[PDB]
């Protein structure tokens, strides 16, 4: 008669005994209880967002707009001799939301400056999408559209198409300051939004600035490369031997 | 937004009602709770796809005035 | 993890700014409310194995059904991962008591709470049941400041099951 | 992605031809047998949770270390990570049931994955040993020829078979 | 980014253990004199302009090949990289200095910093020899005595030093 | 303005949930510690206008030739506005001993600071060797934890002056 | 957006003088019983879940109509977005027992809510008896003796049934 | 009869695959840091004799009940069982201590010993708290530093009394 | 099975007694070795299918007539047999590597080995010469200490089926 009366003292006496051999150190997960210190993104993370509600007060409204320049601008400096001052007052009276004061410091010249004219279209696109949307693009169908709507009806629709996008809708929204985001799982995406987001941070102290010695050149269109359009190699292997042969 | 079509914004009366709150229940709330009702303003060129897109969402507008003329 | 001194220097950053007074105000309330919270810390740890024991005996005692064959708590393995579960909880009210806030907790414990106890099939209940129980000789053990910290930590935990 | 009749016509075009009479063939048996493959899906699907369930369970059966500290499910949330893997890898391979061919599978989900893994520190050998758990315990809820009519499938079951065994080859 | 405590609590878990007693008793000791730290905090921050000028005048008087044409510092916007980069690894060092570990170091300020340097040409030595031009202007002021309690303070004082020889050794 | 009750209520509304552990005792060092920065605001609020004059006589000996014509402080008016400005930034600097903050403060001089010393021509160094009097006598009139709570509230108006 | 203590120097600035021998002493006399507030405050989010749960079995109890269908809890995320507007309503008035303004939750919600029951259809009246259940539960809640050491709390027993007062008649 | 080298081989057969990395990795650590344990066997086996008399005096104490007329260690030839019956539970346990695994102890000592004791009326209760014993009174032991060089055995200690638990918990 | 931990444990426990000095000079002695072997193991391990295709080649080398139609092995069914058995020896092999014992050939392939041999008429000198051929490939793959294990595992072998 093991136990009839209601009190467990036995069993729970062996539970415990048993748990000793259920909790004992692992293998190692020195580096491994926190893989984001070899992603090198524990800040971004650790980050909350920073938001602007309607009866906001002075404080943390110069940290929302510190928190706007570090995001949209990358860790590069921005010397108030270019911080757009009117916009910000327009901002102070809730005339415009975070998201429009974030599409007029995208169509700034010092965004421009940054990101548009030293770089090429894929580059462009790549740190459109790292900075007003927090994640790396997928494929080059996105790169496709971006560029053909670039070309096809000028830069202040590029950066609508980010800007109000339905994507920058829910995960953001009209208060939300952009925050890196690919690397937490983001339904509906492919493994590789993820290590490209990767490969454009290269860390906290880093940033993506044009006036270093590469010439801003483009980090990710290799990695989005091979995926796309290298499906037809094996015949086009054929078809370069048959060309070589002739 | 060079031209004269740019200019004259317009003020734009939105409200949220539960027309939109259900399919808010059914997708889910990413960004904090907000007031149903506000006052928005979306310029002339962007107008048709801002309000097809509030449209979209579920949001019922009240009504339209013009900033200018 | 955040700590009271975490989050403020995750805060001043978050403003590129220095620590200001009201900073190091928080800093200096955290380190003037870490003799109770270690003592409480060094008390429960004392104490692991008697709560514990205790924790899965009221389990079952509420639960009495779950132990009979058939069902979850059947077997010397699931037994074992009880004690093991609440080992764990009681592990990180105390790293949440030595680190004066509910960073352990949220971390280990609280993230991702939900997903794991619904594709498990474990019930919150089970849980709640045994913190209430650790909660009732916290209480007993316990003599005051060091008390209301330990009870903070597992309310915390208790309604994040509930 | 492509499906296996967007295969059909990308091979077709890559080379100027039109879809032969024998590749129309196998299309227009595809599509009749097309029946039985939404079966298939659809027993995927339904019983999502189960097959999850059962490969979690085997797998940490199996090898105890990822649940103890310092291991790699450890924390609690790493296992709510766990079994989210599991479920996008389920669901992939769903979908290239459903399809056809491993376009979606190979492509939206294999391709970047061995070295997030890689950045993680997660192990590899362990996800595709739950991948192959996950096909053991779905072959048996695909396999389940009640409430509904009884036919032969030892192609599908053959294909799921492949689109597992592809998925944890590529992640390993 | 993890203080005394929280490193404390994580090598604890990994050991799948408890707290130990003489940790705890570590914790404690820190936790007891924390208002000496939080004096050294308050005196790098409240002198904080203070240190970055004349650590900035001491280093552009020795380096005088900056400010020359050419030089890496030498139109407005590049000293005021060197004012702000300054600037922000004294913040850090206070930063590390309140949590007791260089965890927010090697977190945020020193994430990446040496790829940004090589990146922008800047030569690693000068940022080193300013934030040693920082420990020295920065340890005047967290050795004033007036207008605080007299008490031994070593400790802080060799962290602390510790602290910026690490900001500049990941610098170099 | 927010003091560290009113950032903890912004906090805890900002994430969507309620007061945590590290909130009430953040809230509760402040609590406690209000009171010896009251007897330094009341101490302070004793001796407004002997400070007054003594930090306009210290600005005017450090700076001799703003007294002279030619400059800013030449005329007796312009002497009142002196008077006024640092009366303005004693009665802040103690609004913010009371409020346990730099919320008062922050929002009452610092919000728009530098363009208006940029409009009016006024140098902020004036009133940094002003304040800088302020502290070097205020190390007489309050010991203790009053007296480093109204040091380090001016320590933090000079820093935002440079 | 401002608590007592701000309160006190926003009327100090605007009368323009310094603050004078009454506003200090209520203000430290607030600061006294500021662990006796802390503790009322903790009994809230404590119970926060135990106080919504007891309300909304109450107002279910007395009034069924919501239940039924065609009510305005009547439907399953309906009824899920009560909860979650009574638990709001709850949290902002924890905030106002912590801060000791009206203010905060006033210029907040009370005067959107209004507007915005009125668009969705919901019977104020009712959201006003859950507000009073809700300050019926709480008040159950603080007034425990036990675990706290004893004290005359009727001043924040008083506040609270003056918030939960003024927000039941708010929103109606 | 088995090893952590053994047991692991075994595994690996039944998955029918060459030893992987990470395996090979665990044992050559097991290896490596194995001196360790060869000196805590010897601990185990040099003062073997004072844990049992220990353990010994402890139990009879605090049960005085045993050594009454009457009770079941009560003459010379149970209280040799007795003291026999620990020292035997203790040699098997130093015996999986250093083979690193228990299976010689579940497969020579206890696969048949906890329906022994019932068959013979002894109180196994009483068996499982003199096992506690011989584990705290080992404990003593093993943590000890003399005639060694310092170290961290804070693993072995942990495995020891997993196999003290074994015992215990197996016998009870 | 039997290892030296094993045996060392075993020849302790038969003779009813603690493990003396020389028990654990022997651990020691096969602690201290291990390393070489391990090392040993990855070696083979990672050169496991090419190992496994030279044995199976330099058997229809030195056995020519194997192959022809007719006989064993013919039919590529039995060449699988035939790398199948080799790749068995091999990991059997780098099994005893790593126990650094002769246990696992023992109980998986040399208990048993000649009656199975015989019912299958499989001859001994194949599977003999196909592990000289493993005995010359790790000449070149290993060197040094761990070298001299490996050969004295794939001759023991050899001595088995011989
Ligand atoms: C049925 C046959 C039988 C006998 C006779 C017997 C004797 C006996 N001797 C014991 C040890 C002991 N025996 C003694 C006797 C000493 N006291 C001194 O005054 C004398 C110099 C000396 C006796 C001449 C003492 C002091 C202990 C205590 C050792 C201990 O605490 O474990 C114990 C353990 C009891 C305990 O630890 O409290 C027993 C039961 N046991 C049996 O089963
Ligand atoms: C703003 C500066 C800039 C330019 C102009 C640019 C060109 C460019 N060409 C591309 C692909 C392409 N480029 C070409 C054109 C080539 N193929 C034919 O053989 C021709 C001989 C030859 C044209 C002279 C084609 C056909 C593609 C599509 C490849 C594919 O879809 O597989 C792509 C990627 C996808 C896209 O078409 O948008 C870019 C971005 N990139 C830049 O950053
Ligand atoms: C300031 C913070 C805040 C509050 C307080 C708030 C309340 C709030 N509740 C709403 C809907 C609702 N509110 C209720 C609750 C009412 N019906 C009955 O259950 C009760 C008598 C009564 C509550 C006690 C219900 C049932 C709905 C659903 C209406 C719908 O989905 O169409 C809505 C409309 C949009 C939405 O669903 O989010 C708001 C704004 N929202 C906020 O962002
Ligand atoms: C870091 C924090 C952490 C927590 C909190 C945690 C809870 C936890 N307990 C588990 C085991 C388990 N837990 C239970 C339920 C318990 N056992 C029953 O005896 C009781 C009635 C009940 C407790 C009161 C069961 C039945 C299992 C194993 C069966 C299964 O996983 O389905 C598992 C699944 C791992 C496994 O398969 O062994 C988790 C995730 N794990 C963690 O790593
Ligand atoms: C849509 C296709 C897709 C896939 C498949 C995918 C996998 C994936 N799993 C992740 C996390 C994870 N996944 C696991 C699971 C592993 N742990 C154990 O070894 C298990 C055996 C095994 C599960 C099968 C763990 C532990 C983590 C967290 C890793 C860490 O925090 O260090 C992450 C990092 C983001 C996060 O933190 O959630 C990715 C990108 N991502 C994608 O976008
Ligand atoms: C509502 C969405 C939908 C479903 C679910 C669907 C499946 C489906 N399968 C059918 C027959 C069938 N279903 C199956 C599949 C089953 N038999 C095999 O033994 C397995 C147990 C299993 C597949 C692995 C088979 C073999 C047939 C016979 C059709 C044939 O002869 O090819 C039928 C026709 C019989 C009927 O209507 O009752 C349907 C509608 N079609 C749909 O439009
Ligand atoms: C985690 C916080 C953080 C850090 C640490 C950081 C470092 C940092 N310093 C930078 C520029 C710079 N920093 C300096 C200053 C250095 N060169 C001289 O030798 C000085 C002696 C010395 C100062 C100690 C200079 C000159 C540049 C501009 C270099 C260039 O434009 O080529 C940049 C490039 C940003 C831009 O495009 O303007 C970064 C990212 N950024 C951050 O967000
Ligand atoms: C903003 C919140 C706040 C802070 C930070 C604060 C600082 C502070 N400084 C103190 C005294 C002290 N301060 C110091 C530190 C000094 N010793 C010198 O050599 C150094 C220049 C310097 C540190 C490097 C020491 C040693 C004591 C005496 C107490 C002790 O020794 O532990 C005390 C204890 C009370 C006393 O005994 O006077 C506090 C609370 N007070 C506050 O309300
Ligand atoms: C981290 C959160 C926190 C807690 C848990 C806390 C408990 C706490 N309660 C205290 C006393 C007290 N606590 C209370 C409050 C209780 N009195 C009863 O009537 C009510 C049921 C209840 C209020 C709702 C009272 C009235 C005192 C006496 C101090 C006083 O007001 O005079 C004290 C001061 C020292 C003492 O115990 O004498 C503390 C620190 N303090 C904190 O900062
Ligand atoms: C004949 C039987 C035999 C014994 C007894 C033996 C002991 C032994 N202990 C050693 C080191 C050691 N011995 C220990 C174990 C001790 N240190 C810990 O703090 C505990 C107090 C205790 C174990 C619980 C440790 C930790 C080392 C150092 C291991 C290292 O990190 O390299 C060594 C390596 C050389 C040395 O440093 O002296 C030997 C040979 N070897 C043998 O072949």
């Amino acid at each position: 008669p093991v136990a009839p009366p209601l009190e467990f003292t036995r069993e729970a006496e062996r539970a415990a005994w048993l748990a000793g051999a259920l909790t004992l150190p692992s293998s190692l997960g020195h580096t491994e209880t926190h893989g984001q210190e070899r992603i090198r993104a524990v800040g971004a993370l650790e980050a909350a967002q920073v938001t602007l509600r309607a009866p906001f007060t002075e404080e943390q409204f110069q940290g929302a707009l510190y928190a706007i320049y570090k995001q949209v601008f990358g860790n590069t400096y921005v010397m108030e001799s270019e911080r757009p001052t009117t916009a910000e007052s327009q901002l102070k009276d809730g005339r415009i939301t975070v998201r429009g004061f974030i599409r007029l410091l995208a169509k700034t010249e010092a965004y421009k400056s940054r990101f548009l004219y030293t770089t090429s279209q894929n580059r462009f696109i790549e740190l459109n999408h790292k900075l007003l949307l927090g994640r790396a693009p997928y494929d080059q169908a996105e790169i496709i559209r971006h560029l053909d709507l670039w070309n096809s009806q000028g830069y202040d629709a590029e950066i609508d198409s980010y800007i109000e996008s339905e994507e920058y809708q829910e995960f953001f929204g009209e208060e939300v300051v952009p925050f890196f985001r690919g690397f937490k799982y983001q339904v509906g995406q492919n493994p590789l939004g993820f290590n490209g987001l990767v490969r454009l941070y290269d860390g906290y102290a880093g940033s993506d600035t044009e006036r270093n010695q590469s010439g801003q050149v483009a980090r990710l269109t290799d990695r989005l490369s091979r995926p796309v359009r290298e499906q037809s190699s094996v015949d086009r292997i054929e078809r370069l031997l048959r060309s070589y042969t002739s | 937004a060079i031209t004269t079509q740019g200019k004259r914004i317009y003020k734009i009366t939105v409200s949220e009602a539960g027309a939109y709150a259900t399919n808010k229940h059914r997708t889910g709330y990413r960004a904090p709770i907000r007031q149903s009702n506000y006052t928005l303003t979306v310029p002339y060129d962007r107008f048709l796809p801002e309000m097809i897109r509030l449209h979209q969402s579920g949001a019922k507008i009240v009504n339209v005035t013009s900033v200018i003329s | 993890s955040r700590t009271v001194i975490t989050e403020v220097i995750a805060t001043a950053d978050s403003q590129g700014r220095f620590l200001n007074s009201t900073e190091l105000q928080a800093a200096f309330g955290r380190f003037e409310r870490a003799v109770p919270a270690i003592e409480a810390a060094r008390a429960l740890t004392k104490n692991q194995d008697a709560l514990v024991k205790g924790a899965v005996q009221a389990v079952f005692k509420k639960f009495p059904y779950v132990t009979q064959p058939g069902e979850k708590g059947y077997g010397d393995s699931n037994q074992a991962k009880c004690a093991r579960d609440i080992g764990y909880y009681l592990r990180f009210i105390t790293y949440s008591l030595v680190a004066s806030g509910t960073g352990p907790l949220d971390d280990y414990v609280i993230a991702g709470l939900r997903e794991v106890n619904r594709a498990f099939n474990l019930n919150p209940l089970w849980y709640i049941e045994a913190l209430n129980y650790i909660k009732g000789e916290t209480g007993k053990l316990l003599s005051g400041q060091s008390k209301t910290e330990a009870l903070l930590y597992i309310d915390h935990a208790i309604n994040a099951l509930s | 992605m492509n499906d296996v009749f967007t295969r059909a016509i990308a091979q077709a075009d890559l080379k100027g031809s039109f879809l032969l009479e024998s590749d129309l063939d196998k299309l227009a048996s595809f599509a009749k047998e097309g029946v039985k493959r939404l079966d298939a899906v659809a027993a995927l699907t339904n019983n999502a949770p189960a097959i999850i369930s059962d490969a979690a369970h085997k797998l940490f059966a199996e090898q105890q270390e990822l649940i103890q500290p310092g291991g790699n499910a450890y924390p609690h949330r790493r296992m709510a990570a766990c079994l989210r893997d599991m479920e996008i890898i389920l669901r992939y391979v769903s979908y290239a049931l459903l399809a056809g061919d491993a376009s979606v599978l190979d492509d939206r989900c294999l391709n970047g994955l061995r070295e997030t893994y890689n950045a993680l520190g997660t192990p590899t050998q362990s996800v595709a040993r739950a991948v192959q758990l996950m096909k053991d315990a779905a072959m048996v809820h695909l396999k389940s020829t009640a409430n509904v009519t009884v036919g032969d499938c030892s192609s599908l079951y053959s294909e799921a078979a492949t689109y597992f065994d592809k998925a944890a080859a590529s992640i390993a």
